[PDB]
Order: structure tokens, then C-alpha cells, then sequence
């Protein structure tokens, strides 16, 4: 019942990464521009039992 | 006295079944509330306890004198609740059947007595 | 105060609950704001349970009266 | 004490209905630009609490209050629209569409589970009313 | 503790931090 | 408050006790009338 | 209260 | 009349239909020189407002004017 | 009869829901007729009138060229809502009849 | 008033001329 | 203490 | 048949755990770092028979969750802070097709177990009316 | 006893 | 050993080697 939230987080962060990439592509003609890197970090939820 | 004592075990077990189902329904209702540890009771120990010493209440807002224990979580969750729905629905169905069993046993005993008295 | 008084009180309570559920259902069917279908359906459920309880009490009470009147003096 | 399940599950149904309504309101206004006061629409969310008065062990669930979601307002560069900022930064709501769709699905599923609880409880109450008969 | 068993002590609040 | 579980159980217990009292009294009355219907 | 339920009749009367 | 969710989602559908109609009318008149009176076609815009029937709680979407 | 007075409200609501359902489906069917006006009834006022029909024109949203004022989305939502309310009325009426029955059974 | 309300009056005919009359 | 159910409380929150 | 309830519940828990592991793996197909800076190593559940007092047949319990031992993928990004002396960043070894198939099979097993539990509960309900 | 279910077990592996 | 029947002895462990050695 909570794997849906893991997948939803993955999809939303994929949307965020796509937004970053689109913002980078929109500035292909911007003078003296530095592209923003993107990376998906993994956050492990602590707790019990497995 | 004699009839009250003979029918007391199944009656008390059925009442404890009702209270356990109230607790399980509360767990199911709070299944999406962040920061809610699932609660449950040890049926056998509490049944023997109510058997030896009569039923009691904290107040009477009123509630039973049962010990609300915490269920061990299966897998972690960021919101912070330990209500695992499979466990909740399995315990709900099992408690349902056991309550129906208690009703059947008590009704059978009461007919088993009206059969004697009737004439 | 008395047994007849208690029975009258129980009948009045059951009828009042049923009338409240019916009035809320009619208000929802009317289109008036603030009345939720959840509450309507739950109150109808409770009213049905209360009616069934009253029916069972009446059945037993009649059975007990018939048993008493059957006593040979 | 099977009657208290009526109150518990009814409160849960009402709370999940309110949550679904709030999620749908957020979703339907993802593209809004203006409010009744001219302010940008702020995504809102309900708060769930245990519906237990002081001294009550376990109850249902209740909606404490509706709060504005904490997220940066989506800035759009349209300095031609009559509504704008000093630098033409139109403020649009911070609605996360995937989150709202998942919230709607979750609310519907929890609602249906509570309905099943109510149905089986009523069946048991009838059977209890048929105790000795 | 075995998952699904009963214990009298509550589980500790769980957290998922991004950076240690 | 009191639930259906307790209400029904005590209701049945009272019905059973009342039936027992009725039957025992009927037996006693029948025995008494058999004794008094004697012929000395 | 402040929020009407999803299954309620249009708040707008 | 409508249930609250029905009203909200139906208002959303109607608002999106109005926005699509405005976009289609603009795309049709992209090359128009004159109207029926002798004035150039002006691109239309649709403004979404939140129809907050209660105080600040929820509400669908309405369109004040084009 | 007293039995009619108890079931009058739900029967009238059910009949009014069926009539409005027919009107909405007629609006859907005649969506393509040029010059057709979308008609509807005010459920609450007519329910008052029957308990104690007139057709009202729907306010058009978008101006079409053929004079048809039927909007798909609005009437589809109204159709679904009327279906739901008809089912709810059937449920309530059936519950009342079933209660009146279990009162008598014995 | 609001689009989707109920009124007792039919809407006026939807004419769209090509030239100003 | 409850909180917001669903998406907001199941997405990785900011540190502070 | 209450032991059947134990069996079905344990199996539902096990299949839910497998589904959650697969979903977490699918989310982290492209993840490059964790909190400590270590690569995300794909997780796999271990199933074991729960028949401790029930001879050789019983429910299924998840013994542990273990990091898969498949070699980590390597990407040449010498500018990345996580790159080693050779300039290779370690990326997870998550197999997309395997995880998708695991999700589907776990879902099917979950549904089968639910149907089994429902049938058993119905059989118990009918047993409750023996001789009447 | 048992091992990893699904993809990992039903895939050919080097003998060990 | 008819498939689908019951046998006292357990089934032998299956193996899928990539190389004969």
C-alpha cells in the first residue's frame, strides 16, 4: 500500500529532473552559461523490521 | 448463579472479541494517518485476566481496562505509521469468524437449555 | 420510572432516531448544502439496526407474556 | 461494544471524503492564475488526527485543519498577462499533479475499506440480534 | 522482534535523511 | 454504554430463569392438586 | 466545518 | 444540486474546454487581416479564477471573461 | 392511506429523478440538432410542487454557429449525478419497505 | 447568469455575420 | 500528533 | 483452518515485501549516491518456510533483505566527486526487466493468496452452520 | 530452505 | 513416475549447467 508512494516519489523526481533538463536546453543560446547537473539520490527509510 | 457462571466464559470471550474488533477497526480507520502505531491486544491473556478479576474501566470518556500493545512493524514508512493493511485485514476477518463462532456457541447453549426447560 | 414508562421511552427513542435519519435523507434529496451522503447512509444503517433491536425485544416480550399466561393455576 | 465501530468508520469515511475533495480542488486549479482576492491559488492539504478525547485509548480519524502546502510558487515568465509581478513573474500554484492523483487513489481505496468495515459490522450486529432465536 | 508479533514497547520514530 | 452483546445475553438469561421458575411452580402446583384431589 | 465533504451537496446553494 | 466533487471536476472540464476553444479560435485566425467591422483580430486569453464558494477552503475553477 | 404518506416523498423524488433523466438524455440525443435549446427542470422546486412539470432553459456557455446550446461536459456530469441520485432513492425506498416488512414478519 | 444555471427564457439566436450590416 | 496524509508526508522532506 | 489464515497472512506479507523491494529497486535504477555517498546496491528478499512447529509445510517468511552481488555498473565521469582514482562512478546493478517481472509475479501471487483466504473464510462460515 | 524468489534464481549462474 | 501423481521419494534437484564440466 506504500509502494505506490515510492513510485510516486520516483515519478515526481523524474518530472523535476526533466524540468532541470528542459531549463538547461532552453539556454542553448545564453551567452556564458553553465549547465545545471542533475542526479537522483537514494534515501533509505530507517525503521523496523526489514 | 449457576447459570450465570456456566455462560460466563463464552459471554466474556464474545465481549473481548467485540473490543478487539473495535481496536482493529480503529487501526483500519487510522491506516493513512502519519505517525500512528498500530495497536492490538493479546486475546488469551486478557481473557484469562477478565475471567479471574471482573471487567473494569479506566474512567466512566470511558474505555476498557485492556492492555493496548503495539504491533511490530513489517517494513518502514516515511510518514511513520506501522499499520500494515494485510495484517489488519487478516486479523479483521479472523476476529469476525471467531465472533460468529462465539455467537453460535452461546446460542447453542441457550437453546440447549430452553430445550430442557420447555415442556 | 416504571416498566411501561421504560418501554415507552425506548419506543420514543427508536422512533426519534428513525425520524432524524429520514429527515436528513429528505434534506439530502432536497439538494440543501452541507449534508453528506456518508452521514445519510450511516444514519440509515443505525436506524435499521435500532428498528431490528426493537423488533427482537418485542418478539421476546410477547413470548414471555405467552409463557406466563400459559401457567396453570 | 460493536456500536463504536459505526462512529469510528463514519468519521474515517468523512475524513477521507474531505481529503479527496481537497485533493480534487487542488488538481482542478493547477492551471489557475487568480483567486477571488487576486491572490494566486495556494495548494491546500488536510491534517489527520486521532479522533480521541483526552483519556480515550483509540478512536477514528478527524480533520484538524486545512493548511497551505509548503512549496515554492511556480514562477512563469509572462510579462504580457495583465496579472504579473514587478519583473513579470506570474505566480502559479505549486500543485504536484502526480501527488494529487496518488492522493485521490489512496483516498478512494481507504474509503472503500471503511465501507467494507461498516458492512460486515452491520451484518454482525444483525447476527448478534439473532443470538438465541 | 518477529514482525506481526505483539510487544509492549512502541517502535521508535523512523526517519529517512538525505545527507548524513 | 451497554452493547447488544450484554443486552441480549442478560435478556436471554432472564427469559431462561423465568421459564425455569414457571416450570418449577407448575410441578409444585400439580403435585399439590394431586395430593388434594385424594379420597382419604 | 470549513471544508465540505466530497460527497456533500454543492456548498453553493 | 451536484455533489461537491462532481461540481468541481465538471467546472474543471468546462474551463479546460473554454481554454481549448480560445486556443483553437486563435489558431484559426492566425492570418486574418480584418474582422466583420474593419479592425484586426486580437488574440483572446482566458483567465482562470478559483470559485471558492466557502471561505478559502476549496472550490472549482470559473472563467470570469475572455 | 397512511402508507402512502410515509412513502410519498421518496416515490415523488424517484419519479422526478426519472423524468429529469429522460430530459437530460433528450438533451444528449439532440446535441446535433441546429437550433435546439437545452432544457432542464429545477429539481427542488418541482419536488416542492408535487409534494404540496415546467421546463427551464439552460444558460448557454459557448456560442455555437448553428444555434445549439447543448454542452457535452455539463450535461454528462448532470446525467451521471442524476443516475447516482436515482440509485440512492431506490436504496432509501427499498430500505424503508424492508423495514416495514421485517416489522410485520413473524 | 452563471453558465449552466436555469432560466425561464430561451437564449437569443446565434448569428455571426461576415460583414457589418 | 498526526499530520498531512499521503503525498506530502511520504516524500523526502527538507532536512530542517 | 485458522492455520490457513496464518499461512495466507504470512504469504501476503511476504509477497507485499517482495513487491516493495522491487518498487524500490525500480525507483533507484538511475540513482548515483545515497546519504553516506555509497552507491545504491539493489535489494533482494529471501523467502524461507515458516513451518517451525508445522513439520515441513507452512507459511513463507522473509528471512532477510540482502544486497545483490551482481557487479556494480561503472560510468566514466572523472569530474564527479564520487569518481575513484580511475575515474569510474559506481551505478546500481538493477535489472529493469527482472524487476518488472518480479512486480507482476508478486502481484499475481498476492491475488491468488487473497482468493485462497476468501475461500477458506467462506468454508469456515459454512462450517459454523453444521447440522442446521 | 529457500533463496531469493523470482528473477535472480530463475536465471543461469556460474557454478559455485 | 507419472506426472501429477504422489511419490514417497522427493524429486531430485534440478540443475542448469552452462558447461558440461
Amino acid at each position: 500500500d506504500h509502494a505506490i508512494y515510492t513510485a510516486m516519489g520516483a515519478a515526481s523526481q523524474t518530472l523535476n529532473q526533466q524540468a532541470v533538463t528542459a531549463s538547461n536546453l532552453a539556454n542553448a543560446s545564453t551567452p556564458g552559461f553553465r549547465a545545471q547537473l542533475n542526479a537522483l539520490r537514494a534515501v533509505p527509510v530507517d525503521g523496523l523490521s526489514l | 448463579d449457576r447459570l450465570d457462571a456456566a455462560l460466563r466464559f463464552q459471554q466474556e470471550a464474545l465481549n473481548l472479541r467485540a473490543q478487539r474488533q473495535e481496536i482493529l477497526a480503529a487501526n483500519i480507520a487510522n491506516a493513512d494517518t502519519p505517525g500512528y502505531q498500530a495497536r492490538d491486544i493479546d486475546f488469551a491473556s486478557e481473557l484469562k485476566k477478565v475471567m479471574v478479576r471482573g471487567r473494569e474501566e479506566t474512567g466512566g470518556v470511558s474505555s476498557p481496562a485492556v492492555d493496548l500493545l503495539y504491533r511490530v512493524p513489517d517494513q518502514p514508512s516515511l510518514d511513520g505509521n506501522t499499520v500494515d493493511m494485510d495484517r489488519e485485514r487478516t486479523q479483521f476477518a479472523d476476529n469476525s469468524l471467531k465472533y460468529q463462532m462465539g455467537l453460535t456457541v452461546l446460542g447453542s447453549q441457550l437453546k440447549g437449555m430452553m430445550n430442557v426447560l420447555q415442556g | 420510572v416504571s416498566f411501561a414508562g421504560q418501554l415507552h421511552a425506548a419506543l420514543d427513542r427508536i422512533s426519534d432516531r428513525q425520524a432524524a435519519a429520514r429527515v436528513q435523507a429528505e434534506k439530502f434529496t432536497l439538494g440543501e448544502p452541507g449534508i453528506a451522503l456518508n452521514d445519510v447512509m450511516a444514519d440509515m444503517q443505525k436506524a435499521s439496526v435500532s428498528m431490528q433491536m426493537g423488533i427482537q425485544v418485542r418478539n421476546k416480550l410477547v413470548a414471555a407474556y405467552q409463557e406466563v399466561m400459559s401457567m396453570q393455576v | 461494544a460493536l456500536l463504536n465501530i459505526f462512529d469510528i468508520a463514519g468519521s474515517a469515511l468523512a475524513a477521507q471524503s474531505k481529503r479527496l475533495n481537497v485533493a480534487a480542488s487542488n488538481l482542478a486549479n493547477a492551471d489557475s492564475v487568480t483567486g477571488p482576492d487576486g491572490q494566486p491559488y495556494r495548494a491546500k492539504q488536510v491534517v489527520f488526527q486521532v479522533d480521541a478525547a483526552p483519556g480515550q485509548a483509540t478512536g477514528g480519524v478527524k480533520v484538524a485543519s486545512v493548511i497551505e502546502s509548503q512549496a515554492p510558487e511556480k514562477l512563469v515568465y509572462e510579462p504580457g498577462n495583465p496579472l504579473a509581478d514587478a519583473n513579470g513573474y506570474v505566480k502559479m500554484p505549486n500543485v504536484d499533479v502526480v501527488g494529487e492523483m496518488v492522493n485521490t487513489m489512496s483516498a478512494s481505496r481507504s474509503y472503500q475499506a471503511n465501507i467494507e468495515v461498516l458492512n460486515t459490522v452491520k451484518s454482525m450486529m444483525l447476527k448478534t440480534l439473532t443470538l438465541g432465536q | 522482534g518477529v514482525p506481526g508479533a505483539l510487544s509492549n514497547q512502541p517502535a521508535p520514530p523512523n526517519e529517512a535523511p538525505i545527507a548524513t
